[PDB]
Order: structure tokens, then C-alpha cells, then sequence
């Protein structure tokens, strides 16, 4: 039925500017008011700005006031957020929501679009295999690993056998250290499953145009 | 600005029990202007309770809102595993609009010892000059756990990257990834490396080492 | 930024409840129920009230609070082409104060004469009585009642006047009452809603105190139930009648105060985030409820006369000043402790017109104050000059032929004038200004947009509802006549000028500043069709 899609956003240098767009469908857009709500990496929800149904009455938070401009296109049903002189504190995932009746709160939310403000340069991740020490053998089952280290910015796409294995798989969230993200993933398969078959760790890092699959051997 | 504070910050509960999370505002808020949102892990927030009482469409009757003035509360009659998420209270009473600090609801279960795995630096990494050791602690409860790195005889307190998985909706356990990064030249100067984690489950730590041999 | 504000909600509510509730709630509504066949009349009444009446009442209170300024500036900042509407609305209320205040004076006059025992209107034995006088109401015109001859041959002295051309001598006891009325209105609206909001605490609340007493005192009398039958006994045969739906539509519109700029003025002093939709619904209900309650008050006494006093219900059941100044007092005189019921009754009539007159004058003052800062800074002097103009011109209605002058303004002044005014108010807001644009204004104030039900009534129902009343009003038109006297054709024309004086302002101001601005339409047109966007 009702669907909201946030588009745009990505890495931006401090002081820079960017424009976010929200595509509204499934309802009359001119009727409902819209708002931008961002959630920081610390998971703190902060209301940014609200626009009227006709785009007349506008409200901003004291944080983004004067540095942000929220627009409205009722013809194509597109919501816009114009950012300028971006700071590091402005890094979060921005949400599109309505937003019409104050007493009903926010009806629907978009999937959100991520904005990262940093001076850090974009770098491709280095994928490393995790091969068990040799060896205690087995054992009921054996765990493998894939180390993705020194990349930026987020996100990264990590699966196993092209998403074939969803079982016994733990993908740990990235941890930013000195302007670099380090990520790792563990998969647990039976002793007869490996290395009898092929267990592959494939990582995808769109920012650097890095698509790399991998094979794990106990060499 | 109207500051909404929610407590407890994190909450563990066994399925079927009754949970209550509160909300407190700097200034008095209209009872019809206070709403609650449920945000599941890796998902967008969803309207849950509005006007302090009325539930939303799709929201089970187990949820109930209450409170007024500067104090509000969200209550779940009988908690279910699918009710585990972060809950945010928010007020439309006045601008700027503000969200509560949020209350993270986690499911409580039986204690389980972590399954630990240690991996040596990958040969692909050594050629780059760096050497990083990784240790996986999988499927344990509760969340808190402590990894300790030792090269040979002595412990190394720095150069460690820890990561924790969010609580899964299946076995409701946690997991940790501890990565110790070193230079290859400084890595090849020591022939032994040990990764051990002291959990609540055992009075003595689960330990696994490896040698360059 | 910025504007003076209310002393808190109860002041505003009582001002609106005060303005909305008047003698029309008493001498009119109950009569219509009787004429239209009882509680069945509530059906067309309630329907005409829901679709037509409230939405118009809601509308004015909404943009009244939203734009936060008088009728003149409000429509000037809304649809500058239609700014003339604000002018029309203001001078309509200006015409009304020339006459309507007289009713309050009559109330004070009867109040002064009711101090005594053996009330003067209870006997045909007096000096002003004709041989054709009767103890109570009848059929034949040549023979009137005792309470009727007192009002006509003593108070009004309308027998001296042969028509509107002869106003006779000025009656000073009546001029004294009118002056007393204008004084009360001056020390009320003196400092504005500061004092005004406090005074309505009495004028608005007092009538309900007396209503409760007369409601009990009425139902405590023999044949009181018989009157309630003639009042509420349903005939649903009238539901199919066209005139019934017209009377219900007419009463509902005139009972509420939309289009007078009074609601617009009162609401302009509201807090921007105050909830008007709650106030509009509340105030509306209290109004109709008061009429319904008062209905029991009148017909309980009316039925009492038919039973104990031996008079036909058709004769004693009437509308307008005749009911309150003649029929009802006649019944009170027969009851034990007559002097008490008479004193509180006439005081109720005065307090019923006072808060209604407050809003009328305030609509002029507030609309002008926002338009002209000169009379904004000088207040006490302005209202003094205004009420001075009222009193002087009002002396025409204090004459012996005063009623002939009063009845002329009653029919013509606000009757056909405001219907077209409010019709343009509805068309301007819903179409020129637009509904979607207006609905958004309310959402920013009360937090939520009006239901689509309200949007439909504003854009469609109201305009048809207004023309419905206007069309039938013109088709059922007749030359002005009172009793056996027929007004000269010049008198009729003099009233159309008064009725046209207001309405003509709309197209006039539309043309005036249409020639003032440069460019060429649509360019000149679109400038006047744009609201104030800064
Ligand atoms: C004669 C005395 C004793 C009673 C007077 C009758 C009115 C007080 C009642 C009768 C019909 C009622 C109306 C019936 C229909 C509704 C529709 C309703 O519209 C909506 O609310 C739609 C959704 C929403 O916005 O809530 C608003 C009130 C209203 C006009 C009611 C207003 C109050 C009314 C006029
Ligand atoms: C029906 C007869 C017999 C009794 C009527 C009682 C009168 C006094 C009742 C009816 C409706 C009532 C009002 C309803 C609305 C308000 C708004 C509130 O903020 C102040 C009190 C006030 C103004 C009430 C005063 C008392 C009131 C006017
Ligand atoms: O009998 C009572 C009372 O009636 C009249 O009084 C008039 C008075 O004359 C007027 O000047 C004005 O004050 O209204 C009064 C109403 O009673 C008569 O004057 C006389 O009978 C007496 O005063
Ligand atoms: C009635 O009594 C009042 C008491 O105030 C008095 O003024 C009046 O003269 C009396 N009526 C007469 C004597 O006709
Ligand atoms: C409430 N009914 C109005 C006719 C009363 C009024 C009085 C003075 C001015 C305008 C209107
Ligand atoms: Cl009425
Ligand atoms: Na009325
Ligand atoms: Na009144």
C-alpha cells in the first residue's frame, strides 16, 4: 500500500552539501505532511524538520536550523532535504515519514538513507580467510571465518557461497578505528561438510567498486 | 527543548512475563501528543502506540499505553520473542519534536557457555606486512563476556578490536569477535598466541592457543 | 507579532456563548417547533444545523483565530479582491446596533415598571386602555388584550404614529433606557476583551440561572404539560414541507453568528494553537440546547394560559417581541409572586441581548482597530463616538413611531444582506482561497486537518444551503407591512439601500483596488487571488 523510499546520501566531506529525496507512493501526497527524522550510529532518534501538506508551514530543530532546507514536490510526490555546510554531527540514517496528524504521530516510515560526513578517504577492504589451526581436527562441527579489514565507508555486503548458507553464520558489525572499518564473519559447518565441499566468503564493497569472492583452504 | 528520558535503558525479560518501560519529559506533554514507536534490529521504526493509549493497526492487544503529564509508560502484558526490539517514546506537543532515549527489550534465556575459536594470521595478510589474529566467541548468554589476549607468556592489552552481534531471534544468544592486529615483523618474533574468554558460565576461562610451529 | 490575548478560555467561550444566545433562542425557536409540528421540526433543524449551520460557524471561528485579525484585514490578507466582504460584514453589524439595542432598552423599561405590585399590564381598567381591550389574547384584530395595550399604548405609544413618516415625539423614559444600555456597553467594551471577557461571565451565565427558575416555575403550573404537547408533539407531515426545511435552515443560520465578523473578531484574540474545533462544537451545542430549554419555559407558561386562563393556544403562541413583551408578562401577572417572575424575566431579556450586542460592536471595533492604527491607539474615545452615533440615530427608535423605524431595520438591515455576504465568505474560502489550503491552516493550529465531512460542507453544501435560503426568501417576498399599516413604497426602497449598502461593498472594493494595481488580468487578478504570503 503506502511506501516511502529515501534516495541519495553517502560520503560527504565536512562543510560540504548534499540533497536527499523521498519518493512517496500509495497515498495522496498533497494531503499528508512530511518530516525528516535521522538516527545516529548511536541509535538516537532526532527529529530534523517538518513540512506542511502544501509546503507552507516549516519547522526545524535548532541543530540543523539555517543549514538545512526541506522542500516539497506535490506534482511528482517527492520529498526533499537540502543540506549545506554539513558537520560530522550530522552523520546518521535519514528517514522519511508522515507526519500529518499530530495526535496520531508518524503513520509510515521509509527504509531510510545513510549519510556519512567525514574527512576520511574512501579505501577498499582487504578480505582475509580464516583457516582453523592445524590441528585438533573434529569434532561435531567446524567453524570458519572471513576477515574484512581496513575499509571505508560503510556498508559492506558479506555472504557465504553467494548467500547459500544462512545457517550457523555470524556476521559481526563493523568497528571504526582510526577512520577505518574492520569486519569479520564466522560460519559453522559440519566436519563432513568441509573441506569436503566448497566454502566461499564473498564480500561486496560498492564504494570502492570492490567485488571479491574467496576460497578457504587449510594450507 | 523538551527532553524525553526513558528507563530502563536495556531490559531483559523471559517470554510470558510482564514488562513495563517508562517515559519522563522535562515539560508536561499532552496525553494525546505522546506516542510510542517500535524499531526492530536493522529495520525502520514503526508506529506502535499513539495518544498514550490507542494501539496501531497490527499491534497485538498485549501492548498497553498509560501515563500523563511528565510521566508515561508502555506495558506488555505477556512478552513474546517477537516483541524484542528498541522502543522509542515521542511527543508532538511542541516543536522541536523530541524522541525518548529508548528502551531496548531483550529476551532472557538459560545461561550458555560460548563456543570459542581461534584463527592465525592469514598468509595473504602477512605479505602486506600486517598480521592480525581473530578469535570467535559464539552463542552464549548473557551478553557480557571478556576476552583476554596473550602472546606466549604475557598479555597484550592494546591493538584489540572487539565486536558483538545483536541478540538473534532464534536461540536468543550473543556472539563476539576479537581481533588482535600486529605487524608481521613483530608477529614473527613470538611463537605463541593465546585467546581466552572468561564468561559467567565458568569460574575458569575457556582457552585455546596456537603455535607457529 | 504581536496581539492582545484572552484572559483565558472561559472568557472567550462565554463571549461566544453570550453572543450566540439571544432572544431569538427564546421567542423564535419554540414558535417554529409549534408551527412546524413539534419534535419533528428537530429533524430538518438538526440536519440544516449539521450540514449548513455549524460548518459555517466552525469556519469563521477557525480563520478568525488563524489570521488573528479583524474582518476587514482578515479578508484583506485572505483574498484581497474580496476585502470588500470585510467592509460589508462590519457595516452590517453597524446597522444592527442602530435597532437591536432597542430591544434591550424595552427590557429595561419593563424592568423599571415591574418594581410594583399589581403590574400595570394586568388590567384594562387603566387610562391608556381602549373599550376594545380584553383581559387576554384573542383572534379579532380590533380587540386587543390588556398586556398588549400597555405595550402599544403606554410604552411604545405606537397609536400616536400614523406610519413611518410620522415618528411623533421623542420619549425620554425610553431614551433614558437606551442611554443606560449604551452606557453598560461602553464600560464593557471600554478596555476591550480584558473587561469584556469578565463581563460576559454574568450576561452569558445569568440567563441560564433565570431559565432554570422559570423552567421550574413553569412546569409547576396547571396545564404546563398541555403546552409541552403543542411544543414538542411530532408531526412528521411537515418534514415533506418545503417551508419547514426553509425555516429550519433560516433559524439555524441566524441563531448562530457566522458572517457578522463577530466570531472572527472574538476568535482573533485566541491563542494560535488553541483548539477551535472543540470550541466550535461546544458553543454550537450550547446554543441549540438553550433554545430547546427555553422552549419548555415558554410553552409551559403558554399551555398554562390555555388551561387556566381560557385562551386558545393559537393566539398565545407567537414570536418576536410580542411573545416576551406581551404574551408572557400577561401570564406572569396572574401567577402568585408576580413581581418576582417579572423582574428576573425582563432582566434575562436584557442580559440576553447585552452579550449579543457586545460581539456586534466588538466586530466593528476589532475590524477597524486592525485596519486603522489611529483608532487602535485611541480606544475609549472611539467607542464613545461610535455609541454616540448609535444613541443619536437611536433616538429615532425612541420616538412614538419608533417601532415602525425598528421594524424597518429588522427586516431589511441584516436580513438579505448577510446571506450573500456569508455566501461569498464560503466561496472565497473554499474556492478562491481553497479548501486544501484552509484545511492545512487548521492542522497547523489544532494539530489535525478537518475531516472531509467539513471540507464538503464548506465547498458544496454551504453555498447551496445559503442560496436555498436566499432564493426562497426572494420568492416568498412581500412588501413590508406591520399590523393594519402598510409601508409606503419609498420606505421599502430606503431599506433596500441599507441592504445594498453592505453587499455592494463586495463588488465595489473588488473593482476599486482592481484598478489600483498595475499590469493586466490575469496578472492583476492573480495578485488579488493570492493570500498574504509575505
Ligand atoms: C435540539 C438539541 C437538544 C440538540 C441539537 C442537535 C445537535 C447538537 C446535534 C444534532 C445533529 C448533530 C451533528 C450530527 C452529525 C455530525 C458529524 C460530525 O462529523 C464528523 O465528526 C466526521 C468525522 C470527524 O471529524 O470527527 C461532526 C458533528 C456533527 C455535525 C453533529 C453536530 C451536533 C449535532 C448538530
Ligand atoms: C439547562 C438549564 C436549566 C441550566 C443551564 C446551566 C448552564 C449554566 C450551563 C450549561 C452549559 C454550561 C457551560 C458549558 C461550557 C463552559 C465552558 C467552561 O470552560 C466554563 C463553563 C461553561 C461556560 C459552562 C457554564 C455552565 C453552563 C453555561
Ligand atoms: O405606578 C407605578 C409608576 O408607573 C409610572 O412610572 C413610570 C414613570 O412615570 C416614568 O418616568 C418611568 O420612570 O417609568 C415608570 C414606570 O413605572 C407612573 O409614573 C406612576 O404610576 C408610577 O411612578
Ligand atoms: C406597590 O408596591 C411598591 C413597593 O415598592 C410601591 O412602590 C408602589 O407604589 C405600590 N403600588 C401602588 C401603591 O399602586
Ligand atoms: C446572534 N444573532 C444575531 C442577529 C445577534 C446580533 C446582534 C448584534 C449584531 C449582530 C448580530
Ligand atoms: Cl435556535
Ligand atoms: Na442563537
Ligand atoms: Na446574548
Amino acid at each position: 500500500e503506502v511506501q516511502l523510499v529515501e534516495s541519495g546520501g553517502g560520503l560527504v566531506k565536512p562543510g560540504g552539501s548534499l540533497k536527499l529525496s523521498c519518493a512517496a507512493s500509495g497515498f495522496t501526497f498533497s494531503s499528508y505532511a512530511m518530516s525528516w527524522v535521522r538516527q545516529s550510529p548511536e541509535k538516537r532518534l532526532e527529529w530534523v524538520a517538518e513540512i506542511s501538506s502544501g509546503g507552507r508551514y516549516i519547522y526545524y530543530s535548532d541543530t540543523v536550523t539555517g543549514r538545512f532546507t526541506i522542500s516539497r514536490d506535490n506534482a511528482r510526490n517527492i520529498l526533499h532535504l537540502e543540506m549545506s555546510s554539513l558537520r560530522s554531527e550530522d552523520t546518521a540514517m535519514y528517514y522519511c515519514a508522515r507526519g500529518e496528524v499530530r495526535q496520531r504521530g508518524f503513520d509510515y516510515w521509509g527504509q531510510g538513507t545513510t549519510l556519512t560526513v567525514s574527512s576520511a578517504k574512501t579505501t577498499a577492504p582487504s578480505v582475509y580467510p580464516l583457516a582453523p589451526v592445524c590441528g585438533d581436527t573434529t569434532g561435531s562441527s567446524v567453524t570458519l571465518g572471513c576477515l574484512v579489514k581496513g575499509y571505508f565507508p560503510e556498508p559492506v555486503t558479506l555472504t557465504w557461497n553467494s548467500g547459500s548458507l544462512s545457517s550457523g553464520v555470524h556476521t559481526f558489525p563493523a568497528v571504526l578505528q582510526s577512520d577505518l572499518y574492520t569486519l569479520s564473519s564466522s560460519v559453522t559447518v559440519t566436519s563432513s561438510t568441509w573441506p569436503s565441499q566448497s566454502i566461499t566468503c564473498n564480500v561486496a564493497h560498492p564504494a570502492s567498486s570492490t567485488k571479491v569472492d574467496k576460497k578457504i583452504e587449510p594450507r | 527543548e523538551n527532553v524525553l528520558t526513558q528507563s530502563p535503558a536495556i531490559m531483559s525479560t523471559s517470554p510470558g512475563e510482564k514488562v513495563t518501560m517508562t517515559c519522563r519529559a522535562s515539560s508536561s506533554v499532552g496525553s494525546s501528543y505522546l506516542h510510542w514507536y517500535q524499531q526492530k534490529s536493522g529495520a525502520s521504526p514503526k508506529l506502535w502506540i499513539y495518544s498514550t493509549s490507542n494501539l496501531a493497526s497490527g499491534v497485538p492487544a498485549r501492548f498497553s499505553g498509560s501515563g500523563s503529564g511528565t510521566s508515561y509508560s508502555l506495558t506488555i502484558s505477556s512478552v513474546e520473542a517477537e516483541d524484542a526490539a528498541t522502543y522509542y517514546c515521542q511527543q508532538f506537543s511542541g516543536y522541536p519534536l523530541t524522541f525518548g532515549s529508548g528502551t531496548k527489550l531483550e529476551m532472557k534465556r538459560a545461561d550458555a557457555a560460548p563456543t570459542v575459536s581461534i584463527f592465525p594470521p592469514s598468509s595473504e595478510q602477512l605479505t602486506s606486512g600486517g598480521a592480525s589474529v581473530v578469535c570467535f566467541l559464539n552463542n552464549f548468554y548473557p551478553k557480557d563476556i571478556n576476552v583476554k589476549w596473550k602472546i606466549d607468556g604475557s598479555e597484550r592489552q592494546n591493538g584489540v578490536l572487539n565486536s558483538w552481534t545483536d541478540q538473534d531471534s532464534k536461540d536468543s544468544t550473543y556472539s563476539m569477535s576479537s581481533t588482535l592486529t600486529l605487524t608481521k615483523d613483530e608477529y614473527e618474533r613470538h611463537n605463541s598466541y593465546t585467546c581466552e574468554a572468561t564468561h559467567k558460565t565458568s569460574t575458569s576461562p575457556i582457552v585455546k592457543s596456537f603455535n607457529r610451529n | 507579532d504581536e496581539r492582545e490575548t484572552w484572559s483565558g478560555k472561559v472568557d472567550f467561550l462565554l463571549s461566544v456563548i453570550g453572543f450566540a444566545v439571544d432572544l431569538a433562542n427564546v421567542w423564535r425557536f419554540p414558535y417554529l417547533c409549534y408551527k412546524n409540528g413539534g419534535g419533528a421540526f428537530l429533524v430538518p433543524y438538526g440536519i440544516m444545523l449539521a450540514v449548513g449551520g455549524i460548518p459555517l460557524f466552525y469556519m469563521e471561528l477557525a480563520l478568525g483565530q488563524h489570521n488573528r485579525k479583524g474582518a476587514i484585514t482578515c479578508w484583506g490578507r485572505l483574498v484581497p479582491l474580496f476585502k470588500g466582504i470585510g467592509y460589508a460584514v462590519v457595516l452590517i453589524a453597524f446597522y444592527v446596533d442602530f435597532y437591536y439595542n432597542v430591544i434591550i432598552a424595552w427590557s429595561l423599561r419593563f424592568f423599571f415598571a415591574s418594581f410594583t405590585n399589581s403590574l400595570p399590564w394586568t388590567s384594562c381598567n387603566n387610562i391608556w386602555n381602549t373599550p376594545n381591550c380584553r383581559p387576554f389574547e384573542g383572534h379579532v384584530e380590533g380587540f386587543q388584550s390588556a398586556a398588549s395595550e400597555y405595550f402599544n399604548r403606554y410604552i411604545l405609544e405606537l397609536n400616536r404614529s400614523e406610519g413611518i413618516h410620522d415618528l411623533g415625539a421623542i420619549k425620554w423614559d425610553m431614551a433614558l433606557c437606551l442611554l443606560i444600555v449604551y452606557l453598560i456597553c461602553y464600560f464593557s467594551l471600554w478596555k476591550g476583551i480584558s473587561t469584556s471577557g469578565k463581563v460576559v461571565w454574568f450576561t452569558a451565565l445569568f440567563p441560564y440561572a433565570v431559565l432554570l427558575i422559570l423552567l421550574i416555575r413553569g412546569l409547576t403550573l396547571p396545564g404546563s404539560f398541555l403546552g409541552i404537547q403543542y411544543y414538542l408533539t411530532p408531526n412528521f407531515s411537515a418534514i415533506y414541507k418545503a417551508e419547514v426545511w426553509v425555516d429550519a435552515a433560516t433559524q439555524v443560520f441566524f441563531s448562530l453568528g457566522p458572517g457578522f465578523g463577530v466570531l472572527l473578531a472574538y476568535a482573533s484574540y485566541n491563542k494560535y494553537h488553541n483548539n477551535v474545533y472543540k470550541d466550535a462544537l461546544l458553543t454550537s451545542f450550547i446554543n441549540s440546547a438553550t433554545s430547546f430549554i427555553a422552549g419548555f419555559v415558554i410553552f409551559s407558561v403558554l399551555g398554562y394560559m390555555a388551561h387556566t386562563l381560557g385562551v386558545r393556544i393559537e393566539d398565545v403562541a407567537t414570536e418576536g417581541p410580542g411573545l416576551v413583551f406581551v404574551v408572557y408578562p400577561a401570564a406572569i401577572a396572574t401567577m402568585p409572586a408576580s413581581t418576582f417572575w417579572a423582574l428576573i424575566f425582563f432582566m434575562m431579556l436584557a442580559t440576553l441581548g447585552l452579550d449579543s450586542s457586545f460581539g456586534g460592536s466588538e466586530a466593528i471595533i476589532t475590524a477597524l482597530s486592525d485596519e486603522f492604527p489611529k483608532i487602535k491607539r485611541n480606544r475609549e474615545l472611539f467607542v464613545a463616538g461610535l455609541f454616540s452615533l448609535y444613541f443619536v440615530v437611536g433616538l429615532a427608535s425612541c420616538t412614538q413611531g419608533g417601532f415602525y423605524f425598528f421594524h424597518l431595520l429588522d427586516r431589511y438591515a441584516a436580513g438579505y444582506s448577510i446571506l450573500v455576504a456569508v455566501f461569498f465568505e464560503a466561496i472565497a474560502v473554499s474556492w478562491i482561497y481553497g479548501t486544501n489550503r484552509f484545511s492545512e491552516d487548521i492542522r497547523d493550529m489544532i494539530g489535525f486537518p478537518p475531516g472531509r465531512y467539513w471540507q464538503v460542507c464548506w465547498r458544496f453544501v454551504a453555498p447551496i444551503f445559503l442560496l436555498f435560503i436566499t432564493v426562497y426568501g426572494l420568492i416568498g417576498y412581500e412588501p413590508l407591512t406591520y399590523a393594519d399599516y402598510v409601508y409606503p413604497s419609498w420606505a421599502n426602497a430606503l431599506g433596500w439601500c441599507i441592504a445594498g449598502s453592505s453587499v455592494v461593498m463586495i463588488p465595489a472594493v473588488a473593482i476599486f483596488k482592481l484598478l489600483s494595481t498595475p499590469g493586466s488580468l490575469r496578472q492583476r487578478f492573480t495578485i488579488l487571488t493570492t493570500p498574504w504570503r509575505d
